[PDB]
């Protein structure tokens, strides 16, 4: 209960009504004379309600009258010309009404009625905003009323009629108005942050007695005077909290870290000081001894216009009223309550159902520790591919992407499908065409769908991924061209059958000696045999051999399958090249080293540019003029160097990418010739394809050289080596860019060698 | 020595423990049972969604993002954690919001992962929204013969600071 | 009831949507009405307002590319640029973790632009670092020379331009015209010009206006503004003297004492920051900052019961967070109150509005579990901390410790490598990696890891013995 | 007028300097991620901002020279007014003259240097 505002008589006060400051008043409007106050609340919805609370109960509400026009700032003061009895003032936007709550009694708790008599009224020309009341001047036994206006004007009534009215000099949004009696001054807070005090007789004669520029505009101003020793004036801004002297300067101030809504300096304790209590918009009350927090409480609602009063023999009860309609009298909670788990014996942990669920979950855990079909179809003719996907269960968040190769370009990459009912087919269609000069490493392309299965634990859907790969035709990258008699280098493939007419293997290219030219100019020659049974592939570029060799072997397989015969080889008994393959590797690595050099030079150029730029910025921030000392010229030179180096790095990146694609083609051919040169099955061919074809392009942290070197060192370590000395000296693996390609080449030659002797690959 | 000191709070707490030890024991055992229940629940849910970047079948992946501006460098540090056994067929697939991020290659094979080496596999994410919008990006590492991700990772892409 | 009155009363009650709306009506109805105009301006500028004092991002350029400190290598103890890392978790090489993250925290600074880029975006600030720190009214249409004549309009208009639109140049133009209209006699316009300068980059030109505003009228605002200016020029001992001057003016201000304590903690001499936070407590006793700081310090200097009291205080004052309840759980468990321990972690997991908060709560639940025994529960909690925040290095380190407890050495090695890659400033992953390496051999990796451990926690003990043994093996 | 122009130019140049610092950081990041196109873009932006800043620098330098000349003219006027009087009647003028500038009472200022 500690630091909570424990509840007393509390209520809700209407049907989505709305209140503001001035609404909650607390005095003896009944003029009993006993000291017990009575709550009075009037909304600008219309209803004026008066309560005499007792510690929910029906007879608490004295009356709940309703007036037509809204109600602003109900007050309780000697607002009648004749007697010294408290009367209740109701300020409607364009109306003033003094009343009198006379309560007559019956011979039962609920036989007593209450009559409000219209003592007098006042038509208001201007639109009223708020008001103050007090004994203006040095009068006694009277409570004159100074009402403000929304447009600045303040009009004063001498408790009977329209005394006068003067405009406030220079105000737009009317702020809080108050009246200090120890100085006989109207104190307001203008829109321009000025807390201004005007002497009464000065306004009566119409100027500013004094001003103080506080940092903000104030929400409330409460001049409190129950201490005749040292007078003070409290001003609560929307960001601060000032207590000002009577001459006009700050006596002290607090820089609140919350957003205040209401405050009330109530009765004080010490000598000179004044206790005050402020209400956050964070639902709290704070009780300061003028700067110093003495207590704090959690309020239920956002307090608007708190008050403190003696309600039914209990002095100092705090009465709060929200702007939605709540209302609550309360007393502080001063009961430190032990922090301890409730010793509840009735409520036991249900071990049966909980153990069932835990057995289920633990079963899943200890068990795991031991929907859509995709199809691609390529047209026989920039070839148009069409991908059809069909689901069994209803799926959601489907994304279909296609990845062919660097040189080949797609007219459409990504396709997004939302939810689909079960057994619904979806077709997409895109077009693939060659864009560039070098031929792609392989014509095959992939197409991947990522979808989601909505379920019970994750209704958002577990994500799954499924793929399908299509095979593109040579008619997309090649054309029939003129053959040449001799080329730089050639290889052979000797089948155990007859030399087949190249018109039957490659019918799209219309003798037994065919020539091909890929889009890019490069040309390949395919020679069938006449006496022997071997086919010869020749060109100047080792890259060029790969596509035509792959297609030749594939067409041979397909054709000899159509003839139904079952035994067919592509032996290639001879010498694995390993020498026209190393030159491509060395070209790739020279480009890599050149790129690293260009980048480490760009680093220095950028550092120079930054240093000169900081010098120039220092010269800029300085006030005094000074010669630039040709610093701008050095900056221009450095900028030219940086642009030149950036263009150089771009061109080197493009060259490196071309070299990487050509190297991919070459290593494809080399794995093919190793899988033929020895009777390698599909498993070892897959291992080789994984080890030699690791990446799609190079990055500044992982390149082809280091990766294939690590893979080959490991494959020789765990499979093809038996001496531990070499295993630890030469057969080590790292992922840092080497300074030379000799280790990679040594390992590749050693791999082919130890395969020749009879070695075989494995994984474990 | 620097042996600590104990205040009134400690003796009051020990007195409460000496007078109400049984209730504390019972309620802590109940809380431990409920905690085991909820931890097993969340572990099973993670296994279902395969959201653990650490999960026979040894692997370990975590994705680092670098750079302000519309273009971020997203490097996946992947690692085979086994005595001596490489992993041949694996592949990485990215899941993003195609209206906020433009991934060039949202799916690619991974090299043969040698046990003990951290492979940095990087990509270039690019923010497309003209207004600053930070959306998550999922990464799934999975076999090529299976459809259930071997493991996954998440990255909250920072704000664009575009132009 | 009436439009202007109801809108202004909505403004008083801090609605800030209803007021703008009734004024939008009232402005469509009448093209000539400035009361509703500036009222809507106030509402708009206060829906977004945040006081400039506690907004000190400083970006990434102003950390390296901007040099303002006079002394380059000043005496240790006079510049901004306790429990050891064996007890208190750390964020950088030093700088132990603090209570009460505020958006002005720098918590160390990077050395180069590359290091600042290639680190986590939120490792030097409470928010990810930047590169540098229809419409109601179009700023290019109004003649600030005419609104400057009317101060009632000019003040709200400047607040709008500065805090809503963030147009420092036009704001400074308006403020200059206004100050010249007031003949340089109102401290508010001086403070506003100083703020415009301070966020333009000109610190001395802002310190001038703040000093000239202090000469007009002492206010806590100007004192804190000068404190910011002086801290930006790397002058703690000037800010402290200015704060004690302000306290001589305002005898018991809480913000001034809290600024003194913040400066003492940035200089890292906690023996005075605790004294000044205790003064703040003697004044406020609900201060979240001082209470959180003294509570953390009480927890880590092996006094978790006093920290549990200090955090139960914040619980008593209506604070309801994920951080507070996880803190209460740690305190309850380590102060040996086993009845209120795990329910606090449950409320924490309930209140967590993130994926890093959930990961930290699961990390701490794994700590509770491993303190209870039953290493499997802690295993699951650390793995869940990883699932929720992949870049959680402490979870990696602890899960690798538990793995090596089981026996799987390679898993532990990989996880410790990941941890030491994510957080190099930590010392535990490096030390553990070096230890396991030395246990199996690989003295090169052991040296490369123990040296980084010594770089992270340079006063360690086991790291020194490891380095001595290694350097002895090398000869 | 010179004071106001200097203040405007100083604010503008501070804004541009902050832009240049942010651009240096962005260019460093682009260079570190090897995105050469955006790096060249950042450097083009930096070149343009530098040219604008150098133009503003020339303007501000000429304005500051003129303002310093005007200040020295004001002070030489004070000194030539006081210099015209021997003994104590000199000192007075000087003081008054300064107290006539801090208040911008130019007519009374001239009356001090006219009769004393």
């Amino acid at each position: 209960s500690l630091f909570k505002a424990r509840d007393w008589w509390s209520t809700v006060l209407g049907d989505k009504e709305e209140f503001d400051q001035g609404c909650l008043c607390l005095a003896d409007v009944d003029n009993t004379g006993n000291g017990q106050d009575k709550i009075i609340v009037g909304s600008f919805m219309g209803y004026l309600r008066i309560f005499n609370p007792h510690p929910a109960q029906a007879e608490d509400l004295l009356l709940e009258v309703h007036l037509r026009d809204p109600i602003l700032q109900v007050e309780v003061g000697k607002f009648v010309s004749g007697t010294e009895m408290l009367h209740l003032a109701v300020l409607h936007s364009r109306k003033l009404c003094v009343y009198s709550v006379s309560g007559t009694l019956g011979n039962v708790e609920h036989g007593n009625q209450y009559q409000i008599k219209l003592m007098y009224e006042h038509n208001l020309q201007r639109t009223a905003c708020n008001m103050t009341y007090g004994s203006f001047g040095g009068v006694k036994g009277r409570d004159l009323i100074c009402i403000q206006s929304v447009d600045g004007m303040l009009m004063v009534f001498e408790q009977e009629s329209y005394a006068f009215g003067r405009f406030l000099p220079g105000s737009l949004l009317p702020g809080p108005l108050a009246y200090s009696s120890r100085t006989d001054s109207f104190i307001t807070v203008s829109s321009c942050h000025q807390v201004e005090s005007y002497k009464y007789q000065v306004l009566a004669f119409a100027v500013v007695d004094w001003t103080l520029n506080i940092g903000e505009q104030a929400i409330d101003i409460c001049i409190v005077s129950f201490i005749q020793s040292a007078s003070s004036v409290f001003v609560l801004g929307e960001r601060n909290f000032f207590c000002l002297k009577d001459n006009g300067q700050i006596q002290f101030m607090k820089k609140l870290d919350y957003s205040p809504s209401c405050f009330l300096p109530y009765c004080s304790v010490s000598e000179g000081t004044i206790n005050t209590l402020i209400g956050n918009h964070n639902n709290m009350l704070h009780i300061y001894q003028d700067v110093t927090l003495k207590w704090a409480t959690q309020l239920p609602h956002v307090p608007v216009a708190v008050r403190v009063g003696c309600l039914h023999d209990l002095k100092g009860v705090i009465v709060t009223l929200s702007d939605d309609g709540h209302l609550q009298c309360s007393y502080l909670g001063t009961d430190p309550s032990l922090f301890q788990a409730p010793k509840v014996e009735s409520r036991e942990l249900n071990y049966d159902e909980l153990d069932m669920e835990l057995k289920e979950l633990q079963k899943v855990i200890k068990n795991v520790n031991k929907d859509l079909k995709v199809s691609a179809m390529v047209s026989p003719n920039s070839v148009t591919v069409k991908v059809t996907l069909k689901n069994r269960v209803a799926l959601q968040k489907i994304k279909l992407s296609i990845y062919v190769q660097p040189p080949l370009v797609l007219t459409g990459d990504q396709f997004t499908f939302e939810f689909m009912a079960p057994e619904m087919t979806r077709t997409v269609g895109f077009s693939v065409y060659l864009k560039g000069s070098y031929s792609p490493p392989e014509l095959e392309g992939n197409a991947v769908v990522s979808y989601s299965r909505p379920t019970e634990r994750n209704p958002d859907g577990i994500p799954r991924v499924s793929q399908c790969k299509f095979r593109l035709p040579l008619k997309l990258v090649c054309l029939p061209g003129q053959p040449s008699k001799t080329a730089s280098h050639k290889l052979t493939i000797d089948t155990n059958k007859s030399p087949v007419s190249l018109l039957s293997l490659f019918p799209g290219f219309a003798v037994n000696v065919m020539g091909f030219r890929f889009l890019g100019g490069s040309q390949v020659t395919l020679l069938a045999s006449k006496t022997s049974q071997r086919y010869r592939i020749q060109s100047e570029q080792f890259e060029d051999l790969w596509l035509i060799t792959n297609e030749l072997i594939i067409r041979l397989q397909e054709y000899f399958e159509k003839q139904g015969i079952k035994d067919f080889t592509c032996s290639f008994s001879g010498s694995v090249p390993l020498e026209e393959y190393f030159e491509l590797i060395d070209h790739h690595f020279e480009l890599r080293i050149n790129g690293e050099k260009l980048e480490e030079l760009l680093s220095e150029r950028a550092v120079q540019f930054r240093a000169i730029q900081r010098r120039l910025l220092t010269r800029f921030k300085d006030k005094t003029p000074a010669p630039l000392q040709h610093l701008d010229t050095l900056l221009d030179g450095t900028y030219k160097q940086v642009i030149a180096l950036a263009d150089a790095v771009e061109e080197n990146q493009d060259n490196l990418f071309q070299s990487f694609t050509r190297l991919k083609s070459a290593t494809h051919l080399v794995i093919l010739l190793i899988g033929l040169w020895q009777k390698l099955s599909a498993d070892q061919i897959a291992i080789l394809e994984a080890a030699f074809l690791p990446l799609q392009q190079d990055t500044q942290e992982l390149g082809w050289e280091e990766t294939v070197d690590a893979a080959l060192s490991h494959l020789l370590k765990t499979c093809l080596s038996k001496s531990s000395k070499e295993q630890a000296l030469n057969l080590n693996s790292q992922l840092g860019i080497p300074k030379d390609t000799s280790q990679l080449k040594k390992h590749i030659t050693l791999f082919c060698d130890r395969l020749a002797k009879g070695g075989r690959l494995c994984l474990s | 020595l620097n042996v600590p000191r104990k205040t009134r709070l400690y003796v009051d707490q020990t007195l409460r423990e000496r007078e109400a030890g049984t209730a504390m024991h019972r309620t802590f055992q109940a809380d431990l049972y409920l905690l085991r229940l909820r931890a097993a629940r969340a572990y099973v849910q993670a296994l279902e969604s395969s959201l653990s970047p650490v999960s026979r079948e040894p692997l370990k992946l975590h994705a680092v993002v670098q750079g302000l501006g519309p273009t971020f460098k997203l490097t996946l540090h992947l690692q085979n954690t086994s005595t001596a056994r490489p992993i041949l067929g694996l592949v990485v697939c990215f899941l993003y919001n195609e209206v906020l991020y433009a991934l060039p290659r949202a799916f690619f094979k991974v090299p043969l992962l040698v046990p003990g080496l951290n492979y940095p596999l990087e990509t270039f994410v690019k923010s497309l929204s003209d207004k600053g919008i930070s959306d998550i990006i999922k990464v799934l590492v999975l076999r090529e013969g299976q459809s259930t991700p071997l493991l996954s990772a998440h990255i909250n892409m920072p704000m664009s600071e575009g132009l | 009831m009436e439009p202007l009155l109801l809108a202004w009363s909505y403004f008083r009650r801090r609605r800030f949507q209803l007021c703008a709306d009734l004024c939008t009506q009232m402005l469509e109805k009448s093209p000539c009405d400035q009361a509703a105009w500036i009222l809507k301006a106030r509402a708009l500028t206060e829906m977004v307002y945040v006081d400039e004092i506690d907004v000190d991002e400083e970006g990434i350029a102003e950390m390296i590319l901007d040099e303002n400190a006079i002394a380059q290598v000043p005496r240790p103890g006079t510049s901004l640029k306790g429990p050891s890392p064996a007890v208190r978790p750390v964020t950088q090489a030093g700088r132990p973790i603090t209570g009460f993250l505020r958006p002005s925290t720098q918590s160390g600074r990077p050395g180069t632009i590359e290091q600042a880029i290639k680190t986590p975006r939120t490792a030097y600030t409470a928010r990810p670092i930047a590169s540098s720190s229809g419409p109601f009214i179009n700023l290019s249409r109004l003649n600030l020379a005419k609104y400057a004549q009317k101060p009632k309009l000019a003040k709200a208009l400047f607040e709008y331009i500065f805090h809503h639109e963030n147009d420092v140049k036009t704001a400074l133009d308006l403020a200059a015209l206004s100050t010249e209209h007031s003949q340089y006699k109102d401290w508010w316009w001086k403070v506003q010009i100083g703020k415009c300068y301070y966020r333009l980059g000109l610190y001395r030109e802002a310190e001038k206006q703040f000093k000239s505003a202090l000469k007009q009228q002492e206010m806590v605002d100007t004192f804190l503004y000068l404190a910011k200016v002086y801290i930006s020029l790397d002058q703690p001992l000037t800010a402290l003297n200015l704060f004690k001057q302000g306290l001589d003016k305002f005898p018991g201000e809480v913000t001034l004492l809290c600024g003194i304590a913040r400066i003492y903690e940035e200089m890292n001499n906690i023996s005075s920051a605790t004294e000044y936070y205790k003064e703040v407590l003697k004044q406020d006793n609900t201060h979240v900052e001082a209470i959180a700081c003294i509570g953390s310090n009480h927890f880590y200097t092996d006094q978790p019961e006093v920290a549990l009291r200090f955090y139960r205080r914040l619980l008593q004052m209506g604070v309801y967070n994920c951080q507070l309840f996880n803190n209460l759980g740690l305190c309850c468990f380590y102060a040996q109150q086993y009845d209120m321990t795990l329910t606090s972690f449950e409320r924490a997991l309930s209140l967590a509005e993130n994926e890093e908060e959930v990961a930290d709560v699961w990390y701490n639940l794994g700590h509770v579990a491993v303190g209870t025994g039953d290493t499997n529960l802690a295993h699951q909690c650390f793995r869940l901390a990883l699932v929720s925040n992949n870049q959680h290095a402490e979870a990696y380190n602890n899960l690798a410790v538990l793995e090596m407890r089981r026996g799987h050495v390679e898993q532990a090695k990989a996880l410790l490598q990941t941890a030491s890659s994510l957080a190099p400033h930590m010392y535990e992953p490096h030390f553990n990696f070096a230890t396991i390496s030395d246990k199996i051999g690989d003295l090169q990796r052991s040296y490369a890891a123990a040296k980084k451990s010594e770089a992270a926690f340079p006063d360690h003990v086991d790291t020194q013995h490891l380095i001595k043994q290694l350097e002895q093996h090398f000869a | 007028e010179y004071h106001s122009v200097h203040q405007k130019l100083s604010a503008d140049m501070a804004d541009n300097s902050n832009l240049i610092r942010s651009l240096l950081v962005q260019a460093e990041d682009a260079r570190l991620m090897r995105d050469m196109k955006t790096m060249k873009n950042r450097y083009k932006e930096l070149y343009d901002l530098n040219k604008d800043l150098l133009n503003g620098y020339k303007i501000r330098c000429n304005n500051h020279t003129e303002l310093l000349g005007s200040l020295k003219a004001v002070n030489q006027a004070i000194q030539r007014a006081g210099h015209l009087r021997v003994g104590k009647p000199k000192n007075q003028v000087i003081t008054a003259c300064r107290d006539a500038i801090r208040s911008n009472n130019i007519n009374m200022l001239f009356r001090i240097m006219r009769v004393g």
